[PDB]
RNA sequence: UUUGUCUGGUUAAUUCCGAUAACGAACGAGACUCUGGCAUGCUAACUAGUUACGCGACCGGUCGGCGUAACUUCUUAGAGGG
């Protein structure tokens, strides 16, 4: 019961590496339960635009999304080293616990 | 038919359970039930001096519907709106003294036990004592 | 000598195809642009000829074709999502799901015997399917350079049509390009195979069904009809090989190659042509959401 | 032949030792190299020889972003 | 057996409708036991409109969450009507579905068709979406 | 206001000059036609191009434009 | 331990301070940006520069010095950081490198106009579609004003200014004040993605040409 | 330096039609990104739920009451459709 946990700020690299990891685990046919899409946390900081406070008080709205996914599989726990060597694309980082 | 709390009108049932919690005489009444305010937002003491039995009645009905609750969730149920004078109004929590003393006084007549998770729940005997009162409001129309 | 017998409404969308039954005289399948497949029960009644019995909704987008099984409760359909589903009409269920196209199915076909599914689609492919929901053959198969508007069977060929104007003749279960018939100016919309299995009338943009022989591969006739063809379909017993033009249905009579008559009713367009297999029933589907019935 | 250019070399790195960076795909049959005119030291851009164009790409890919004298090595088709 | 929702707002109601001897229960209380009673006819509107004979084979259990009280009522009646029409299309013949849909749609279209209106966001410079602050000149 | 801008009624006309043998009077056929015959970025331009070639084929077959 | 959000924020602050410090040291090197790639054998930091021979120093002294100072300042462990130099293909399509080049020409001193026209001529000779350079400040006399140098076309609004437009703002310190140098470059299309963006502009309707087919004008078959 | 960019009709818009010594265009508008509204069609899942069960508690019904096997309607969120 080893669960690999993926996190990024963009959806497309995370979707490519999750598709590649389930393709590498469906080619060897371990039991893989599919990607479980955890809800996105928006970090929003709403600051004022003007550096001295003189104008017509227009406000500025920043945000950043965190996309949080996982794959869970039942296997021997040293077979699991060979799948996480194809997943080294930037953005997405991998946290593994048992 | 079979009559539980969830199938009947909830304006008369709490007052009939308050009539049973008056008429048995086995609910203890502590010494300060007649001089207290019931949170920091209310203005006055109750109109009717039978507020303790009515409050214990509704409290056991709330333990009928959702158990796994404690005093700190009983104050989340029993909060209200604070008028603050010239400031805006606020939501301010209910009193833990009344909920602690009502729930221990309902444990005193073997009607109420604690939960496995530390908060509260009903007994089978306290389940029986409320479904019979639902069965007795069920005929009064 | 063909007379229009009325109207049928369950519909909110444009009719594409009508599929009817030899074992069941009172039962139609009507697929349409209301994204459903309707089991109709023909009561053959005075005010409303047949009424809606069961409407099957499994598709996200426009259904283009329905075909029925040997013993119908089972039907195979295709739609503009690109997939095919298997429907038992008594339960109404989607028994199996046939993914593996990339783009929209334009026309499908059933066989008489066991275990043959062909279907043609917009993504320049032709596929043969097993009933397993797994493909019968490995598909690289050097298909049409345009959309495949129709594919048909003969009761051992695959016969197709296209938007690159060469119709085809293929072999069943080797998927080869065996005979290649180039006569058309304009894209090909609808062909048909006659209920013996020898003839191909091949019609299209130009409104011209070119009459082929399917057993030998030779152009036998030329029939210069009307406006743009939506359908070619047979009589079962009468050897007419009639066609459905835009404002009208054209009948031919191949003894003289004479028109019997025209079938009269921007006009709404006739999009469907099917005879129930006893004869003397002529079904026509329209874009103002009537379904029309023609008897002798 | 197969021609492609390599860059970002070093002064203490010599041509006989630079052959072992790309020898995993093919061993270069020559070494042609620019050197400077004032010092006669390494001008550090050159044209290395591989034999076939299949060797020209597969040498190039691993050598790209490979660590040479704490740098990310450079290749382009020429 | 169907379960088919109806929503007005962030209030969401879904009725669980399977075969039986007649039932309506919204989260375990029946339809005559919901708190707002100036709006009592809104939940009863399929019962008054379709009649109790049209419900005569089903056991409908409604589970609600979210929203306010009135949006919850307007999701209850829509989920009940969609429950009976989804049961009628799957298990009864479709002319009965045609009769029930013209008797339900022509009265009120929120019984079968949802509400696409949601609350539009506040923007700056004023206390609501459109309203703006008082803007003294002198 | 629903007025079509320069690209959705110049690009629709340069789509109509060639490729007239594929176009027709129904919108849903021409909407599916427009991705084989062009390279258009995303679909709202493509639905607007398809709406103008359907309106232009509604206009054009009864006289000169 | 620490949150996911505070981890993402603190790594973003690491990118910000690393790019700001590397700009403040490396003016001469052609510094345009940095690239982090982290694997737990060794955490890899890749610098973008057009001239590597000033990145190294004396036989690679400053790149091992840079490894040492990033190891010391951010609390990095002994032997998990090594430092590379990636060669950028086009100096004329990176606004940071050309902004430094105009800054170095004007700081080493030139006429302002012949500096800006050399920059605009090199950018339009490198293969971009367009450019705009504003050098503003105490240009002529003691009253400051705007001087704009454009050539070609520029896109200004919408979402495609985020992937078709490269910009940079830099400061140059002269004896009587500061002057402000902006370089905005539009990139060319380059449909494979070789030196330019993959998706086209969203208003740019490209029509494939029709195939030249002659009609058959007879019904005719062919076997095999 | 001017016409192109206008008498007029139309548009939320120099947005378009039309007139026409102008013809074709570029920036701005529009397109585009994000959000809202739809899906019994796909992908689906003990940090999410439905329901058929098995048992406990209460006079067939109630249980956010305790744990199991099929599904993706309700939750999450992608790929396309619209």
């Amino acid at each position: 019961r080893i669960r690999i946990t993926l996190t990024s700020r963009n959806v497309k690299s995370l979707e490519k590496v999750c598709a590649d990891l389930i393709r590498g685990a469906k080619e060897k046919n371990l039991k893989v339960k599919g990607p479980v899409r955890m809800p996105t946390k928006t970090l929003r900081i709403t600051t004022r635009k003007t550096p001295c406070g003189e104008g017509s008080k227009t406000w500025d709205r920043f945000q950043m999304r965190i996309h949080k996914r996982l794959i869970d599989l039942h296997s021997p726990s040293e077979i699991v080293k060979q799948i996480t060597s194809i997943s080294i694309e930037p953005g997405v980082e991998v946290e593994v616990t048992i | 038919p079979g009559v539980t709390v969830k199938d009947v009108n909830q304006q008369e049932f709490v007052r009939a359970l308050a009539a049973f919690l008056k008429k048995s005489g086995k609910l203890k009444v502590p010494e300060w039930v007649d001089t207290v305010k019931l949170a920091k937002h209310k203005e006055l003491a109750p109109y009717d001096e039978n507020w303790f039995y009515t409050r214990a009645a509704s409290t056991a009905r709330h333990l009928y519907l959702r158990g796994g609750a404690g005093v700190g969730s009983m104050t989340k149920i029993y909060g209200g709106r604070q008028r603050n004078g010239v400031m805006p109004s606020h939501f301010s929590r209910g009193s833990k003294s009344v909920a602690r003393r009502v729930l221990q006084a309902l444990e005193g007549l073997k009607m109420v036990e604690k939960d496995q998770d530390g908060g509260r729940k009903l007994t089978p005997q306290g389940q029986r004592d409320l479904d019979r009162i639902a069965g007795q409001v069920a005929a009064a129309n | 000598q063909m007379t229009l017998r009325g109207t049928l409404k369950g519909h909110n969308g444009w009719v594409t195809q009508i599929a009817t039954t030899p074992q069941f005289p009172d039962m139609i399948l009507s697929a349409s642009r209301d994204k459903t497949i309707i089991m109709w029960k023909l009561t053959r009644d005075e005010t409303n000829y047949g009424i809606p019995q069961r409407a099957l909704r499994g598709h996200s987008h426009f259904v283009s074709d329905v075909v029925i099984s040997s013993d119908g409760q089972f039907a195979l359909s295709g739609s503009w999502d690109g997939t095919l589903r298997l429907w038992d009409l008594t339960t109404g269920t989607t028994t199996r799901r046939f993914v593996g196209h990339t783009k929209d199915v334009l026309s499908v076909a059933f066989s008489s015997d066991n275990r043959q599914i062909v279907s043609g689609s917009r993504d320049k492919t032709i596929k043969l399917w097993n009933t397993l929901g797994v493909c019968k053959y490995t598909v690289q198969d050097e298909s049409h350079s345009e959309w495949v508007s129709c594919v048909r069977f003969s009761p051992p060929i695959i016969v197709s049509c296209g938007w690159d104007k060469l119709v085809k003749v293929w072999n069943l279960a080797n998927c080869k390009l065996k005979t290649n018939h180039i006569g058309h100016t304009g894209y090909l919309n609808t062909v048909t195979v006659s209920p013996d299995g020898s003839l191909c009338a091949s019609g299209g943009k130009d409104g011209q069904a070119m009459l082929w022989d399917l057993n030998e591969g030779k152009h036998l006739y030329t029939l210069d009809g009307g406006d743009i063809i939506n359908a070619l379909c047979f009589s079962p017993n009468r050897y007419w090989l009639c066609a459905a033009t835009g404002p009208s249905i054209k009948i031919w009579d191949l003894e003289g190659k004479i028109i019997v008559d025209e079938l009269k009713q921007e006009p709404p367009q006739c999009t469907s042509l099917a005879w129930s297999a006893d004869g003397q029933t002529l079904f026509a589907g329209y874009t103002d959401n009537l379904v029309r019935v023609w008897q002798v | 032949a197969a021609a492609a250019a390599a860059a970002a070399a070093a002064a203490a790195a010599a041509a006989a030792a630079a052959a072992a960076a790309a020898a995993a795909a093919a061993a270069a049959a020559a070494a042609a190299a620019a050197a400077a005119a004032a010092a006669a030291a390494a001008a550090a851009a050159a044209a290395a020889a591989a034999a076939a164009a299949a060797a020209a790409a597969a040498a190039a890919a691993a050598a790209a972003a490979a660590a040479a004298a704490a740098a990310a090595a450079a290749a382009a088709a020429a | 057996s169907v379960q088919v929702f109806g929503r007005k707002k962030t209030a969401t109601a879904v009725a669980h409708c399977k075969r039986g001897n007649g039932l309506i229960k919204v989260n375990g209380r029946p339809l005559e036991m919901i708190e707002p009673r100036t709006l009592q006819y809104k939940l009863l509107e399929p019962v008054l409109l379709l009649g109790k004979e049209r419900f005569a084979g089903v056991d409908i259990r409604v589970r609600v969450k979210g929203g306010g009280h009135v949006a919850q009522i307007y999701a209850i009646r829509q989920s009940i009507s969609k429950a009976l029409v989804a049961y009628y299309q799957k298990y009864v013949d479709e002319a009965s579905k045609k009769e029930i849909k013209d008797i339900l749609i022509q009265y009120d279209r929120t019984l079968l068709v949802a509400d696409p209106r949601r609350c539009e966001s506040k923007k700056f410079g004023g206390p609501g979406a459109r309203a703006r602050y008082q803007k003294s000149y002198r | 206001g629903r007025v079509r801008t320069k690209t959705v009624k110049k690009a629709a006309r340069v789509i109509i000059e060639k490729y007239y043998t594929r176009l027709g009077n129904d919108f849903h056929t021409n909407k599916r036609v427009c991705e084989e015959i062009a390279i258009i970025p995303s679909k709202k331009l493509r639905n607007k191009i398809a709406g103008y070639v359907t309106h232009l084929m509604k206009r054009i077959q009864r006289g000169p434009v | 331990q620490i949150s996911k959000k505070r981890k993402f924020v603190a790594d973003g602050i690491f990118k910000a301070e690393l790019n700001e410090f590397l700009t403040r040291e490396l003016a001469e090197d052609g510094y345009s940006g940095v690239e982090v790639r982290v694997t737990p054998t060794r955490t890899e930091i890749i610098i973008l520069a057009t001239r590597t021979q000033n990145v190294l120093g004396e036989k690679g002294r400053r790149i091992r010095e840079l490894t040492a100072v990033v190891q010391k300042r951010f609390g990095f462990p002994e032997g998990s950081v090594e430092l590379y130099a990636e060669k950028v293909a086009t100096r004329g399509l990176c606004a940071i490198a050309q902004a430094e080049s105009l800054r170095y020409k004007l700081l080493g001193g030139l006429a302002v106009r012949r500096a800006c026209y050399g920059v605009l001529r090199f950018i339009m000779e490198s293969g971009a579609k367009g450019c705009e350079v504003v050098v503003s400040g105490k240009l002529r006399g003691q009253r400051a004003k705007s001087m704009k140098f454009v050539d070609g076309l520029m896109i200004h609004s919408g979402d495609p200014v985020n992937y078709y437009v490269d910009t940079a703002v830099r400061h140059v310190l002269l004896r009587q004040g500061v002057l402000g140098i902006k370089v905005k470059i539009m990139l060319p299309w380059d449909p494979t993605g070789k030196i330019g963006p993959k998706k086209p502009l969203p208003d740019h309707v490209s029509i494939v040409e029709p195939k030249d087919e002659i009609l058959p004008t007879t019904p005719i078959s062919e076997q095999k």
